[PDB]
């Protein structure tokens, strides 16, 4: 029983590598009933945690799971095969590295942010209902930095990236730009999934394509003017 | 769905942007980007940086024979 | 110096989501909660439970003034529908605890009077209740048929609506013991002529529900996923004069030609 | 441990405070042992209700004996369905030199006539007053004794209370506060601001512990609700504290804010731990911070489309009807 965090981190390697809950190799890891005792308690624990205990341990794992890559620290061949026992030794010696109380504020506003530099994070009738009723419709007076310039810039870098990738010994667009961001923005794009990277040639996913060649439906614009 | 080889495409940019590729670079790969040399009576061209390298140490040596 | 450690133990309450702009008068919020039909009815909806598409739910009258003779202003209004909403995310309410006329002085903004009185002992806050139940209008409101120029309509509402006795006699001494013309048009019984009303119109009372959906359908411009073309022009135009002669006259006198759609 | 809540409260209107008599003498003979006023047969009911809506009542009430605290707790022990104990301990102060005389309370036999089947006699009280009555020093030592005397027995006397209720006088709240806390005198203010513990008509107080048996003294207590009186009709009167000369009894512009913790999806509610705690800060500004119990939030200042009506008297002649229309939506925060 003490290994539900275990059980909780078997469902996040399965779900996340092979994009289901590979149930029949979970209850080879941590033993307990067939199936039943695993999926009740695992679906009577997420609730507890909700999206943003997912997302948490979601964020957490992949950034784990990255940094292992990176230092070699399991053979990609394990990953595939699924090393149940592998991988959740991977999370279990990285979780060795800090420990921290549960966190408090100071009344000072300033004093929290010297002390902490915080960061910041088509269906059926019946469930359009659902969800058109939890939805609260809000005018923001306020927020955060606007930090527009910084954005837009960083946007702009998209555009020109997107610009190149799409089609096609100069580039003009990106002089102006500090040599500094575009690494971001290559990286950003790599996680997001929107680019492939060959030995020095990258070039666009699908999904660039696709969105434009399903929404951008013109043949059919065509066909209307002349009716 | 292609979840490990993008992972594998991930990690290997974040190593090829920390081996020395100011990332420019992956992109002017793409866009047509030859290198040339720029020795005297020499005009040969490579499609990456590293052959490029190699050929300008090759007109290293040439300059350590003479 | 630790900011103060406020219990969450607090009561769970109720509350109402109004599509209104209501005003911080009591006229104001009372008018709102009896557009909804008074506090028995609002507190009552929030016990509701089952299945959302059987949920009777909150009924919101937009028009709800009564005239004169004390009938409603809008006798046939159709009401909006609210229904609980199924997930509610929970919600702290905080009491902020101003200085006498604070508010009016940073154009009625909380934010405003916070940061006002940023460095001030008297500006308390504190949690009061945690919301778990609310009611949110989100429907369409269904179509709407004016009767305020027909006839039949305005002796019901003067009658049943108003009961004053005078109209109450007056309306069942016309009702006739037995009807001799079931067939014609109940014009010819009510003779009022101070109404604008066509005799085409037979003074058809309207349903309680013509959108028999709250929600817009998925249209979206897309077929469904799940012979004239042989007739002259002669023939067309002649089949059109067998159930109206006067639009078959008209448009021979117009059009020049039939296409298919193909 | 067990004992790991403790809420005080002070007790209802006395009839003496009435702007006109006349003004009834006291049913017990006792001087100054009045019966509670309207207000206190009204205020009184209302406590009782919103104990009984809180997730985490009280499993035992300890009485200061004097009839206006055991006619408080009445409707209260009557609603929870809860057992009341007699406590002198907790008993009212009286300057040394009070005039005509120090007044002494009522016991379980003839107090049993005016509380039939309410009182129970299977607990003596802790410690006592002096009958000479008390300089405020002899006062607050008398306080800072019981604390660690009447725990270990409520611990003893009963084997699984976690939850507790005092109803006592406004010297009484303030002095157990004080020295539950630990101060080295009760007139100090909790902060530089100048704040202290509130104690007007049914006012009520909660210390918890912060986030095996551990000494009692060697245990730190929070005062996370401080003089809360919503409940109350009228709100709270006769506020009183240690800067009074006087014996106990002898403008505010209120707006109110929801700040909401949206999940990531539609398919499922966001719920508030029970036991949680709340702190805030920075509302002063465009990104205020906030601790719902384990998680740190960001805020943003949002207006609503539309009006948000609350009921309060509708909890899980008048209804307290709040109007919510500013916001502080809370987005989750990572700590760097
Ligand atoms: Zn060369």
């Amino acid at each position: 029983k003490d290994g539900v965090q275990a059980l909780i981190r078997a469902v996040v390697v399965t779900k996340s590598i092979k994009n289901e809950i590979m149930w029949d190799k979970i209850t080879k890891l941590f033993p307990n009933n067939s199936l039943d005792n695993l999926k009740k308690k695992w679906t009577a624990r997420r609730v507890r945690m909700g999206h943003s205990g997912w997302r948490a341990y979601v964020d957490k794992w992949k950034k784990m799971l990255v940094l292992a890559i990176k230092s070699e620290k399991i053979s990609l061949r394990d990953v595939e095969e699924l090393d149940l026992i592998k991988l959740l030794d991977i999370w279990t010696s990285f979780d060795e590295k800090e420990i921290k109380r549960p966190l408090f504020l100071y009344k000072n506003y300033e004093e929290n942010r010297k002390k902490f530099t915080l960061v910041r994070d088509m269906s059926s009738m019946i469930q359009r209902e659902i969800s058109s009723l939890k939805k609260t419709y809000t005018r923001k007076i306020s927020a955060s930095t606007k930090d527009l310039s910084k954005s837009q810039s960083d946007d702009y870098i998209r555009t020109v990236i997107r610009s190149i990738l799409i089609e096609s010994n100069e580039i003009e667009a990106l002089k102006n730009v500090g040599n500094e961001s575009i690494d971001n923005v290559i990286m950003d794009m790599a996680k997001e999934k929107q680019i492939y990277l060959h030995g020095s040639k990258l070039e666009c996913t699908d999904t660039l394509p696709d969105i434009l060649e399903n929404r951008g439906n013109y043949k059919d614009f065509g066909v209307a003017f002349q009716y | 769905n292609n979840n490990v080889e993008f992972l594998q495409n991930e990690v290997d940019l974040e190593k090829r942007l920390e081996s020395g590729e100011n990332g420019l670079n992956l992109l002017l790969n793409t866009v047509g980007r030859k290198y040339r040399c720029f020795y005297n009576n020499c005009s040969r061209t490579f499609k990456t940086k590293e052959k490029y390298e190699k050929h300008i140490d090759k007109h290293k040596v040439h300059e350590l024979k003479l | 110096l630790i900011a103060d450690e406020f219990t969450l133990d607090l009561p769970r309450i109720p509350s109402l989501e109004l599509p209104l702009n209501v005003s911080t008068k009591h006229s104001s919020i009372q008018k709102a909660i009896k557009m909804c039909g008074g506090i028995e009815k609002v507190k009552e909806a929030f016990k509701e439970h089952g299945p959302i598409e059987s949920q009777h739910g909150l009924q919101l009258y937009l028009n709800d003034d009564t005239d004169s003779d004390g009938s409603k202003s809008y006798f046939n209004e159709h009401p909006v529908i609210g229904k609980r909403v199924p997930f509610r995310d929970e919600s702290v309410i905080l009491k902020v605890t101003m200085p006498k006329g604070t508010l009016s002085k940073n154009n009625n903004s909380v934010k405003d009077s916070i940061k006002s009185l940023k460095d001030s002992n008297k500006l308390r806050v504190t949690p009061v209740s945690i919301v778990d139940n609310t009611i949110k209008f989100r429907e369409m409101s269904d179509f709407q048929i004016k009767l305020d120029n027909v006839p039949s309509a305005r002796e019901f509402k003067s009658s049943f609506g108003s009961l004053e006795w005078n109209n109450f006699k007056s309306f069942v001494n016309s009702v006739p013991d037995n009807d001799s013309q079931p067939q014609e048009n109940i014009g010819n019984l009510i003779l009022d002529r101070s109404v604008k009303i066509p005799s085409t119109d037979f003074q058809l009372p309207p349903p309680p529900k013509l959108s028999m959906v709250g929600f817009p359908l998925l249209y979206k411009y897309k077929a469904n996923p799940f012979d004239v073309k042989t007739a002259s022009f002669q023939d067309i135009i002649n089949k059109i004069a067998k159930l109206d002669p006067k639009t078959a006259e008209t448009m021979k006198s117009e059009l020049k030609g039939f296409v298919d759609e193909v | 441990m067990v004992v790991n809540t403790i809420y005080i409260a002070r007790h209802g209107y006395r009839s003496n405070w009435l702007p006109e008599g006349p003004y009834p003498d006291p049913l017990t003979g006792i001087d100054s042992d009045v019966p509670l006023a309207e207000h206190g047969v009204q205020q009184a009911k209302e406590l009782a209700h919103y104990l009984l809506s809180l997730d985490n009542q009280p499993e035992a009430a300890f009485a200061s004996p004097f009839y206006r605290c055991l006619e408080t707790v009445q409707p209260i022990a009557k609603l929870l369905e809860i057992p009341v104990y007699l406590e002198r301990g907790i008993g009212e102060w009286y300057r040394p030199d009070r005039k005509p005389v120090i007044p002494v309370p009522a016991g379980y036999e003839i107090l049993s006539k005016f509380f039939p089947g309410v009182i129970s006699q299977e607990w003596d009280s802790t410690l006592t007053p002096n009958e000479k009555g008390e300089t405020e020093q002899e006062m607050y030592m008398r306080f800072k004794k019981f604390w660690p005397l009447f725990i270990e027995r409520v611990e003893k006397e009963y084997p699984n209370v976690e939850c507790i209720l005092l109803v006592t006088h406004a010297a009484s709240k303030i002095a157990l506060g004080m020295s539950l806390l630990g101060y080295d005198n009760p007139r100090m203010s909790l902060n530089e601001n100048g704040d202290k513990i509130r104690s007007g008509s049914c006012s009520l107080d909660k210390y918890e512990i912060l986030k095996t048996y551990i000494p009692f003294s060697d245990r730190k207590w929070v005062l996370t609700m401080n003089g809360n009186t919503e409940f109350l009709s009228s709100g709270e009167e006769m506020n009183w504290n240690f800067d009074c000369v006087a014996e106990a009894g002898s403008e505010v512009e209120t707006v109110y804010i929801s700040v909401d913790i949206p999940s990531g999806n539609y398919k499922e509610r966001t719920e508030i731990a029970k036991s949680a705690i709340l702190q805030y800060s920075g509302l002063e500004t465009d990104a205020p911070l906030f601790r719902i119990g384990n998680r740190l939030y960001e805020g943003s200042w949002e207006r609503l489309v539309g009006t948000e009506l609350a009921f309060p008297n509708a909890a899980h002649q008048s209804e307290k009807i709040y109007r919510i229309k500013e916001r502080i939506v809370l987005s989750n925060v990572r700590p760097m």
